[PDB]
RNA sequence: UUAAAGUUGCUGCAGUUAAAAAGCUCGUAGUUGGAUCUUGGGAGCGGCCGUCCCCUGCUCGGCGCCGGCCCGAAGCGUUUACUUUGAAAAAAUUAGAGUGUUCAAAGCAGGCCGCCUGGAUACCGCAGCUAGGAAUAAUGGAAUAGGACCGCGGUUCUAUUUUGUUG
């Protein structure tokens, strides 16, 4: 489930080959999780820290600071891997006619997997932080859900 | 362009300089020092268009050779050097002092003080540092690193210094109440009385100041110098205040100036 | 006037303004209940349902009488059936139709009959969609139609 | 379809101020319809009218007077701001003596009089003069 | 006694008179095969204007149709009990507020304010059902509602209707005009 | 090249005969979409009414009253557009305050017999921030009830003001 790549997954931060008082069980087989608070009024989910997957540009366990501006999308694509494509409409106004026209433009953010219960059209909340890849520079810090999805 | 700018243009100047637009091609561009570049004033600026001492760039830069003008109690030989808020500029041969106070409007005026007043000077903090072996340190808003602090300095507080040693005499709290100024943007050399400091996170905080007679006006929190514990201030203020009173009163008070005088 | 025809009509049902219990009937709400109960054990439709018991039984509505229409009742009670019947109908008649068109080539206003047929019941599918009754891998089709009655 | 139910009312007040009708009838209300009623009441353009309460959509009738000359809507609703409500006034009114446009505001259906005495702006209804 | 009160608060005076007058009433008379589990809410007295006055009776939802079954016994028993006051039944509905983006399930419309205004008018008279409602707006913008109620049933509340319009301004507060029609019916 | 051009028409053009409704129909994107959810008064001033206070709540203070009440705040309120205010928004240029460069285009000077000054102000489209209003338009609640409240029964890891001074 984890360590699926030609070098092993960790986190720098936690040392994990500290001497135990029987190298067994009973207070053995448990790794201390790292996680933090992003600020903003944004609460840590349960399962981030309950969790066991090791991602460098996790939000909450992971070295990105998250500053700037709060947008917010609804979910297009999923199919590359920890990275989604949200989409943003908007109303564009012009001076001559008096009225409006409305146009998108859609950017990719990256998803951690903290975030399973996911599906298509949902409302998310994005924030900025540092260029994580070419065209990515936002990531997911809460998910709403759809119109339903009741069951 | 392949390296820092050495020019400054007289149009593609900052507007409290005050200066004229035909006369030269160029302006005089302030040298690096404890100050900005928008909010400064160069010696010679101060010296030629407001004292009127000198008429020429030539002859200020002869009196400023001759070691007669004192910036916070050190000789200065530098024509452009950037004289900021609240330098004290002695000459020790005519005998005065000054103090770069802001008016109502957004400019610097000509403001005499005592030379009992000339002994210190009220500055900002702006961050809070420890050092190498966990020794305190202190910035100010005139980049002067103080030693050794007080504990209670916090960031957003006003500290008074001593010229001639450079230690922290006393200190003003920011809080609810307190007499301060502002220094930058549409307010700029108001004096007020903070009421209430809305706390933004991720942006700039904005704070609500009181004029003298109900008046009421918003600047951000890097904009904000107190002053003085409560309503008294703790430095000669000049002439008007800081109360911005709008057009009509100023043309009313010049039309009874120009009446009584004639 | 219509969707899918030039005419236009004005014959629609007109309630009067009075919606109250009135006094000559005696029949208590659970009654026409059990009998909704038994002509859907019968095999009706609702809106047969409400013909047989406004012509027979004397009712106006069921839901001036009852705080429930007759497809609310019938889905609380849980016998409803899985389909709608407009749709169920013109799903009915598109089929007839396309009986018809197995045998006979050159009938094209019956073409363009089944063409209006199949516009309307796309039509009547995506707002089931988006009302949720339907699920969302359903789809008409030629073949979906003859398995399905 | 019926899409705009108050641009259809005030044609067919118009239409029968022009043919001398002392009676109007108003098919479809709506709360937008009572509240633009009620300020040509108080302006004093129109007479004492009714709602015709029935349990799908109520009717109205207009008691008509010959004070009326024209009843307008503009659509769509236009957001207007204080600063560009004198263009309308030159752009709408017959005259600066008389006329009146009637705007929504968050204060209500109001004119503009009493929308530049509450100082406030909004979006855009009709006219009447 | 009868009195439910929906908060544990002491029950008034006139109202406990009015439980006692039912629950007397109820041993003396055959109607306590259709009483027993029959309750009274609560009940006030008000002020008609001119020289009359009214009881209001308050009634339980899931009871009301119970009391519309034998409301045609008790006014004429509550007319005999006392000496001229008319009496009335309005049942007992709760109003919720408008929710507002300043201040959770989502209101029912039965709850709401005209719906309940609705329901109050249509059950302040039994005998004679509402037959069409029009709605007057005077030159000073303020609302007269004019009520056309049916033929049948017309000399039983013929008299009451200025204590009907007394009893809707005191529990509704707009005025209401009563009128019986003679064109369809 | 601009106005004249209401001969490019958003304001604000025309399509029977002068230039101009696809032969007809279905149909995705686009545009536009019925009615309906909280009304009326109280405490008042002057001669029914232009103004004034009212119709969101559950851990610390201090601003008061008798641990308690009250108010103010850590903490929060379904989200938007629209509307009003505030911040920041280079100068020059535009409007515009003052001023006898002999007037004016200009300029930021100048006037009293060392002193007094002035070198304002407004605008700055959209997008971004902030605080009052909910009329207008779109979205969501609970229907196969795990619906909202209220108090009773357990599964896990842990807070030293409390099991004589010590594992």
């Amino acid at each position: 489930d984890i360590q699926t790549e030609r070098a092993y997954q960790k986190q720098p931060t936690i040392f994990q080959n500290k001497k135990r008082v029987l190298l067994g069980e009973t207070g053995k087989e448990k790794l201390p999780r790292y996680y933090k608070n992003i600020g903003l009024g944004f609460k840590t989910p349960k399962e981030a820290i309950e969790g066991t997957y090791i991602d460098k540009k996790c939000p909450f366990t992971g070295n990105v600071s998250i500053r700037g501006r709060i947008l917010s999308g609804v979910v297009t694509k999923m199919k590359m891997q920890r990275t989604i494509v949200i989409r943003r409409d908007y109303l564009h106004y012009i001076r001559k006619y008096n009225r409006f026209e409305k146009r998108h433009k859609n950017m990719s953010v990256h998803l951690s997997p903290c975030f399973r219960d996911v599906q298509i059209g949902d409302i998310v909340t994005v924030g900025e932080c540092r260029p994580l890849s070419k065209t990515v520079r936002f990531n997911v810090l809460k998910v709403t859900k759809a119109a339903g999805t009741k069951k | 362009a392949r390296g820092p700018k050495k020019h400054l243009k007289r149009v593609a100047a900052p507007k409290h300089w005050m200066l004229d637009k035909l006369t030269g091609v160029f302006a005089p561009r302030p040298s690096t020092g404890p100050h900005k570049l928008r909010e400064c004033l160069p010696l010679i600026i101060f010296l030629r268009n407001r004292l009127k001492y000198a008429l020429t760039g030539d002859e200020v830069k002869k009196i400023c050779m001759q070691r007669f003008i004192k910036i916070d109690g050190k000789v200065r030989t530098d024509i452009t050097y950037p004289a900021g808020f609240m330098d004290v500029i002695s000459i020790d041969k005519t005998g005065e002092n000054f103090r770069l106070i802001y008016d109502t409007k957004g400019r610097f005026a000509v403001h005499r003080i005592t030379p009992e007043e000339a002994k210190y000077k009220l500055c900002k903090v702006r961050k809070i540092f420890v050092g190498t072996k966990g020794i305190p340190h202190l910035v100010t808003h005139d980049a002067r690193t103080i030693r050794y602090p007080d504990p209670l300095i916090k960031v957003n507080d006003t500290i008074q210094i001593d010229l001639e040693t450079g230690k922290i005499t006393d200190f003003i709290k920011f809080d609810t109440g307190n007499l301060c100024m502002v220094t930058g943007g549409a307010n700029l050399g108001r004096i007020g009385v903070i009421t209430n400091r809305e706390r933004h996170p991720g942006s700039f905080d904005v704070v609500h100041v009181k004029d003298a007679n109900g008046n009421s006006f918003a600047t951000r929190l890097s904009n904000i110098f107190v002053i003085g514990k409560g309503n008294k201030p703790w430095i000669s203020l000049p002439r008007g205040k800081g109360i911005r009173l709008t057009i009509a009163e100023e043309r009313d008070k010049r039309l009874a100036a120009k009446q009584s005088s004639g | 006037g219509r969707m899918h025809a030039p005419g236009k009509g004005l014959s629609q049902s007109a309630l009067p303004y009075r919606r109250s219990v009135p006094t000559w009937l005696k029949l208590t709400s659970d009654d026409v209940k059990e009998q909704i109960y038994k002509l859907a054990k019968k095999g009706l439709t609702p809106s047969q349902i409400g013909v047989i018991l406004r012509d027979s039984h004397g009712v106006a509505q069921v839901r001036f009488v009852t705080g429930n229409k007759i497809l609310r009742i019938l889905k609380s009670k849980g016998l409803a059936p899985d389909l709608p019947e407009d749709l169920y109908h013109l799903i009915k008649k598109a089929v007839a139709v396309r009986k018809h068109l197995e045998r006979n080539r050159k009938d094209k206003d019956a073409k363009f009959r089944l063409i209006l047929i199949e516009s309307r019941i796309h039509r009547l599918a995506r707002y089931y969609k988006t009302k949720r009754v339907l699920p969302p891998n359903w789809k008409y089709e030629s073949s979906t139609a003859s398995a399905l009655v | 379809v019926r899409m705009n139910v108050l641009a259809d009312a005030l044609k067919s007040i118009n239409n029968a101020e022009k043919r001398g009708k002392r009676q109007v009838l108003i098919r479809p209300c709506s709360k937008v319809i009572v509240r633009f009623l009620t300020v040509m009441m108080k302006h004093g353009y129109i007479g004492e009218f009714e709602i015709i309460d029935d349990h799908r959509a109520g009717k109205i009738v207009v008691n008509l007077t010959g004070r009326l000359n024209k009843c307008g809507v503009i659509s769509p609703r236009f957001d207007v701001q204080l600063k560009d409500l004198e263009k309308w006034q030159n752009n709408l009114l017959p005259s600066r003596q008389f006329g009146f446009i009637v705007l929504t505001t968050s204060a209500g259906i109001m004119d503009h009089e009493e929308a530049r005495r509450k100082h406030t702006g909004g979006k855009i209804l009709g006219f009447f003069f | 006694a009868k009195i439910v009160k929906p908060n544990g608060e002491k029950p008034d005076e006139f109202e406990s008179g009015i439980s006692q007058a039912l629950l007397e009433l109820e041993m003396n008379s055959d109607l306590k095969a259709q009483l027993r589990e029959l309750n009274i809410t609560a009940a006030k007295e008000i002020e008609v204007g001119g020289g009359r006055k009214a009881i209001i009776i308050f009634v339980p939802v899931p009871q009301l149709k119970s009391f519309q079954k034998i409301q045609v016994r008790l006014v004429r028993e509550l007319e005999k009990k006392f000496s001229g006051k008319h009496v009335v039944f309005i049942a007992q509905r709760r109003i919720l507020p408008k929710p507002t983006r300043k201040s959770k399930q989502k209101r029912p419309r039965s709850r709401t304010l005209t719906a309940v205004h609705d329901a109050i008018l249509e059950d302040l008279v039994f005998p004679s059902e509402i037959v069409g409602k029009r709605i007057r707006v005077k030159l000073d913008g303020s609302r007269l509602i004019k009520v056309h109620l049916d033929k049948a049933q017309q000399n039983n509340v013929e008299h009451k209707v200025e204590t009907f319009s007394g009893v809707y301004k005191k529990l509704t507060g707009k005025d209401v005009n009563f009128e019986f029609p003679e064109f369809q019916l």
